């Protein structure tokens, strides 16, 4: 699942990407709705990141500077 | 297949319902001549040194390049008839056909 | 897989050598890195090796919306029930949207200016940063869904994400075939060729096979002859971008900083529409910013773009000039004198003769480009066929072209009748001014340009749902 040509990787599937930061925030905002929520919680445990500890922890993990979910 | 859909799947797979990986991704491509390889199966011509292609030596890529490719870059010619988006749609239209991944390192 | 840095010839390596007194590289014990092709059934001594294509053949705009589920759905904007796709959260281009950011272990962007640190772009392509100007075109197609989406769900309130995400999609992927059969390929085929290969659309026939041949994918290489060495940047008036104008290529290659910090993609569309592409000469084949310097900033050394599309025809085991001339039932030289009357260029042919001992070894890409150009066309006969031929499949064998039964209705058809790509530059930049008629004819700033307001918008009445 690595896209590579002339020895550049182009994409990898298994990286947190940097929007997928905003997600957490609607996540932790108490003025979302539940099936907003539940939406990016469906998206999230798909990935195999079932709660938001491991939603913040994969982020962590892959650069990502997660700080202000302390 | 589903018998009805409105969309098109992401993959390309179920668009011929009688071959539904047709036209879809992570396939071979098709061939519409056999191929031809140094070792009649894998092996590329130019691989092994002195091994002839049809009776003659294979010329190394960076050679044909220098004598029939290499150009004095000031003179280019400007296409007085085609714009630089014309380039650019094609580049953009050929990332929609193809993408023949590679290992990585 | 040390390929990178690797002259040992090991598989999957098949690095290509340096001749003596190469103009460039004096060192003959370097070489031009080469990664072979990967196969579709590795380790078989019973199939003859195939090579793989990771994308939908079909003209779908799979280069905005992805050609697999997990790679689409990280591109949506999950947070909301309007069908958008996703944006880059820390920057914007003039308040318009900008492409995600994509998280590479080895990201090449970053090594084009390391101050910048301005990561590669996350498209439906995985080489969307490839060059700003393939940039500013993706983006271009990313602002487009988000406002059908937006439109969309202005007229039917009751839509769900799912349906808006797929009813814009739909209309994305018909503009793109609109652009690419209407106004690009007869400029490409010229008028001859496109009657031949191409002619009058009757319906869908679920015979045509629509898969790409492995012969399309070096052969619709020829566009590398019409790149030019610079990349142009103009300004709201079309005239020079105040610092660095016409910066070398060999600076923009993984340049994603110069799409956030450098002006956006207006600078770039507009240097697009007002500049002439590169003519194809018999003896002014290919710029050397792509033959001589393609990648060097964020690799150890220069790549040879011609070069590289030769040895990769090799590396796919592609016949030679000749077995495709008469694939196409045209004729096929034996002679050195019979290479220059079909090429009508005598001291080609012998240079061809000089390199390949027969026109019988010439490259497909080698060969194909040196033909001379059909009328009103940029590709030679052999060109013609092989490219003229796969866009009959796409269309042909696509059950979901945008002119067979069923896809759309008689009046969205209409509708998307009227659809171009300068109207698209309108709808979604800060541009006012945009080309005339065929936009890839169009390329000399006032003569070929007018202004937005002549130009009518896409009218989606007809995609209402009471
Ligand atoms: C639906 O599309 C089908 C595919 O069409 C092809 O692709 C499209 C995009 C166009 O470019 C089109 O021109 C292409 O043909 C289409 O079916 C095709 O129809 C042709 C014509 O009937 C078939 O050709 C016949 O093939 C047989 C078998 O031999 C073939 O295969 C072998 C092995 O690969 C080759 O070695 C041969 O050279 C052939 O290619 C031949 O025996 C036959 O010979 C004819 O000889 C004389 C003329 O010389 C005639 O008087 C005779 O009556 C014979 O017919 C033909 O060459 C082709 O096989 C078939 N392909 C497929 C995939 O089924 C279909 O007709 C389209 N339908 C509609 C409604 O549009
Ligand atoms: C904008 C500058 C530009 C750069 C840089 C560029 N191209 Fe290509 N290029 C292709 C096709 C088709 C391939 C093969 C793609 C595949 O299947 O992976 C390709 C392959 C390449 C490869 C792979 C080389 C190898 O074999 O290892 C590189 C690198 C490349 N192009 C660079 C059609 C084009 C077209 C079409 C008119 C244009 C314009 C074009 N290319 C413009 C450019
Ligand atoms: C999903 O869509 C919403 C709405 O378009 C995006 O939210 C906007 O984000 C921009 C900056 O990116 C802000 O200036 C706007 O004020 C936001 N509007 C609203 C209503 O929230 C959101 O960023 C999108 N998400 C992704 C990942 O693209
Ligand atoms: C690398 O990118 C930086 C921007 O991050 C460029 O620096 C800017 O250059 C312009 C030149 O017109 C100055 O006006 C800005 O003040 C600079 N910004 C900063 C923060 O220094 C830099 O020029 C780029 N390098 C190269 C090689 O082009
Ligand atoms: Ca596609
Ligand atoms: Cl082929």
């Amino acid at each position: 699942k690595v896209y590579s040509q002339n020895g550049l990787v182009l994409h990898d599937d298994a990286n947190f990407l940097e929007h997928e930061l905003s997600y957490i925030d609607v996540l932790l905002d108490k003025n979302a709705d539940q099936a907003t929520k539940d939406n990016l919680r469906s998206y999230f445990a798909d990935k195999g990141l079932h709660s938001i500890k491991d939603i913040i922890n994969k982020a962590k993990q892959d650069g990502f500077d997660v700080s202000k979910y302390e | 297949c589903p018998e009805q859909d409105k969309y098109r799947t992401i993959t390309g797979m179920c668009n011929n319902r009688r071959s539904p990986t047709l036209g879809a991704s992570n396939r071979a491509f098709v061939r519409w001549l056999p191929a031809e390889y140094e070792d009649g199966f894998s092996l590329p011509y130019g691989w092994t040194p002195g091994v002839k292609r049809n009776g003659f030596p294979v010329a190394l890529a960076r050679a044909v390049s220098n004598e029939i490719v290499r150009f004095p870059t000031d003179q280019l010619t400007p296409d007085q008839e085609r714009s630089l988006m014309f380039m650019q749609w094609g580049q953009l239209l050929d990332h929609d056909l193809d993408f023949t991944p590679e290992p990585a390192a | 897989v040390n390929c990178e840095t690797s002259c040992v010839q090991q598989p999957p390596c098949f690095p290509l050598k340096i001749p003596p007194n190469d103009p460039r590289i004096k060192n003959q014990a370097d070489c031009i890195p080469f990664f072979r092709s990967c196969p579709a059934c590795p380790g078989s001594n019973i199939t003859i090796r195939n090579q793989i294509n990771a994308l939908t053949s079909f003209v779908d705009a799979s280069m905005v919306y992805g050609s697999e589920e997990p790679l689409a759905r990280n591109l949506r904007n999950m947070s909301n029930q309007l069908g958008l796709l996703a944006v880059n959260q820390r920057f914007q281009d003039n308040g318009r949207a900008l492409l995600p950011f994509d998280n590479l272990h080895d990201d090449p962007c970053l090594l084009t200016n390391r101050s910048a640190r301005i990561p590669c772009f996350l498209a439906g392509d995985t080489r969307s940063s490839e060059m700003p100007e393939l940039t500013s075109m993706h983006t271009l197609l990313l602002r487009e869904h988000n406002r059908l989406a937006t439109e969309l769900k202005s007229l039917n309130p009751r839509w769900d994400g799912e349906r808006l995400y797929q009813e814009a999609r739909k209309i994305v992927g018909a503009m793109v075939q609109i652009i690419t059969y209407r106004d690009y390929l007869p400029l490409v085929l010229g008028p001859t060729a496109m009657r031949k290969y191409l002619p009058t659309y009757r319906s869908y026939n679920d015979s045509v096979d629509p898969r790409i041949a492995n012969v399309f994918t070096n052969a619709f290489r020829y566009g590398h002859t019409l790149i030019q060495p610079f990349m142009f940047r103009l300004d709201n008036r079309y005239q020079p971008m105040e610092p660095n104008p016409r910066v070398p290529l060999s600076r923009v290659f993984f340049a994603s900083w110069r799409v956030v910090l450098e002006g956006g993609i207006d600078p770039i569309l507009r240097g697009l529409m007002a500049t002439p592409a590169k003519l194809n000469r018999q003896n002014q084949i290919a710029v050397d910013e792509i033959r001589e310097r393609l990648f060097e900033q964020v690799m150890r050394i220069g790549l040879d773009l011609p070069a590289l599309n030769m040895q990769r025809s090799r590396d796919h085991g592609l016949p030679g000039y000749n077995a495709w001339r008469r694939f196409c039932g045209l004729p096929q030289p034996e002679t050195v004198g019979q290479l220059g009357t079909v090429l009508r260029n005598l001291k080609l042919a012998r240079k061809l003769m000089e390199q390949y001992g027969t026109p019988n070894n010439i490259d497909i890409w080698m060969g194909g480009v040196s033909e001379p150009l059909k009328r009103k066309g940029r590709v030679g006969p052999l060109l013609a066929c092989i490219i003229g031929t796969q866009f009959r499949k796409l269309r042909d064998g696509d059950r979901f072209w945008w002119e067979n039964e069923g896809v759309f209705s008689m009046q969205q058809r209409q509708a998307l009748a009227q659809i171009s790509l300068p109207r698209i530059i309108c709808d979604n930049t800060g541009i006012t001014t945009v080309s005339k008629n065929n936009i890839f004819m169009s390329n000399s700033y006032p003569r070929d340009f007018v202004n937005c307001s002549t130009l009518p918008a896409l009218n989606l009445a007809s995609w209402r749902e009471a």
